[PDB]
């Protein structure tokens, strides 16, 4: 529930 | 003002040759600044959001590829969005671009929002095609009539008090928050001074702390700079456009920062892919892609 | 300050091949701009002169055009001039040509002087290629430093009580010929506003009265709106330059005015000639002419 990030 | 009618004719369009027209009424266009610049006032200067929604950089007057952008993320109200500026100039098709999006921010002014670009300014719109294309199409007047409503833009927004998003990057002069709250609308775009560099200012590997910016207008600031901020706010990533990136998405401060430009080939001069950031309500960003055409 | 050698340094490529540079010191051209900076203000914004003296319109950074307007006419003080802005922008070699014109109102300080045209501004400096060319052959402070020299620069002149003179032409503003001394230095060139329409104003034939300019900025004006101006203040002739002509000087207002450009196939996409105007002691105008090239 906090931020972070695809690829 | 017949909202559905225009987003309409603006929609037909889709997938049918690249750059054909779409020319709304004169009376059509006012109603779309007046009504929307009515909606952009009565709303904050620093908007505050929540996550999902996807944003979107530059998009420079091709409308083919906003299009595309919402074809590929969804259109209104489906998803969200967030769009950081630079909506006309140097494209081909302005008039549709930033009035499709007028549009939704009438029709969904609660699931559609705008900031100011550079270019959502008169100093420069009148210049790099923006105001040309007007005078080609309409007339100087209606010009005039858009620079009022650019003038009452959102300067900023904060995504779930950990995103900080806005055009161009930080300044020297934003050390509280409420700063850009103090901003009072209608606004021109000055030379110097908060306003400008949140519109024009620029990540740089290569600086420490603020340099002089090689387009001879705000500074460029460094990954330091950037961390620092961070840290003051409680805010764990900066989104930003303003700047061309050859896949759409570009990190600085190792990912403390992300740059999205949302027009491939931004003048046919680059064979760069658009970008748009997927952001679900747990703030786990993800990279929709739009490449361009070999 | 070394003005003799900086001259000489600068008249040495006199018919040389087309754009031989002359690269000065960083140093030398910032003594330029403050030791002339320090001139204008101390000088008068609306400046009085007296005939005899030739006039010159735009030299938009053609440095060998300006060389020949000086070959025809005479290099200072040799012939008293008066320059009606755009040194700068457009053409190829605006350092030489701002830096001579610089040099010469410090040497002769009242044998020769300089107005300010519209792109004697930030604004559209940093646009049109001035400063790029400092970017490019110097830095970007070195730019914010003209920026600082032209915000002090002349704004119109009045040889003999009888012509009148500026950039770009009359405003609805200007009633009084004192709202022009009120008006103070340093100062940037606004969007609107008398200061404005001085250096953006332009004739049209088929105007009656003030309408709207085409260039977005500033209004057009009738050859009414002349012939009762040079009757308010009994004037005789308005002289000024802004807009490329065929000959290098055109008539308006039936030559109750005339448009004065010193340059040569503006871009070499005109072939037009450059005009210069001898004003004798009498006030029997003449206009030697710079042909271009076939
Ligand atoms: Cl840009
Ligand atoms: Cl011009
Ligand atoms: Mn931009
Ligand atoms: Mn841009
Ligand atoms: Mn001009
Ligand atoms: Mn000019």
């Amino acid at each position: 529930k906090k931020l972070r990030f695809d690829i | 003002l017949n909202l559905d009618s225009i987003i309409g004719r603006l929609l037909e369009v889709q997938g049918s040759r690249p750059g054909k027209n779409v020319q709304l009424t004169e009376n059509e266009i006012r109603g779309l600044c007046l009504k929307s610049r009515e909606i952009f006032l009565s709303q904050p200067i620093l908007l505050e959001l929540e996550a999902p929604l996807k944003i979107c950089g530059d998009i420079h007057g091709q409308y083919y590829d906003l299009l595309r952008l919402f074809e590929y993320g969804g259109f209104p109200p489906e998803s969200n969005y967030l769009f950081l500026g630079d909506y006309v100039d140097r494209g081909k098709q302005s008039l549709e671009t930033i009035c499709l999006l007028l549009a939704y921010k009438i029709k969904y002014p609660e699931n559609f929002f705008l900031l100011r670009g550079n270019h959502e300014c008169a100093s420069i719109n009148r210049i790099y095609g923006f105001y040309d294309e007007c005078k080609r199409r309409y007339n100087i007047k209606l010009w005039k009539t858009f620079t009022d409503c650019f003038n009452c833009l959102p300067i900023a927004a904060i995504v779930d008090e950990k995103i900080f998003c806005c055009h161009g990057g930080l300044s020297p002069d934003l050390q509280s928050m409420e700063q850009i709250r103090r901003i009072m609308r209608p606004t021109d775009v000055p030379d110097q001074g908060l306003l400008c560099d949140l519109l024009w200012s620029d990540p740089d590997k290569d600086v420490q702390g603020w340099g002089e910016n090689d387009r001879g207008v705000s500074f460029t600031f460094g990954a330091e700079v950037v961390a620092k901020f961070l840290h003051k706010h409680d805010l764990d990533l900066i989104c930003r456009a303003h700047q061309v990136v050859e896949d759409g998405y570009e990190f600085f401060a190792k990912r403390q920062l992300v740059t999205l430009f949302s027009a491939p080939n931004y003048c046919g001069e680059f064979d760069n892919a658009g970008a748009m950031m997927s952001v679900d309500e747990t703030l786990m960003c993800s990279f929709q892609i739009l490449k361009p055409a070999d």
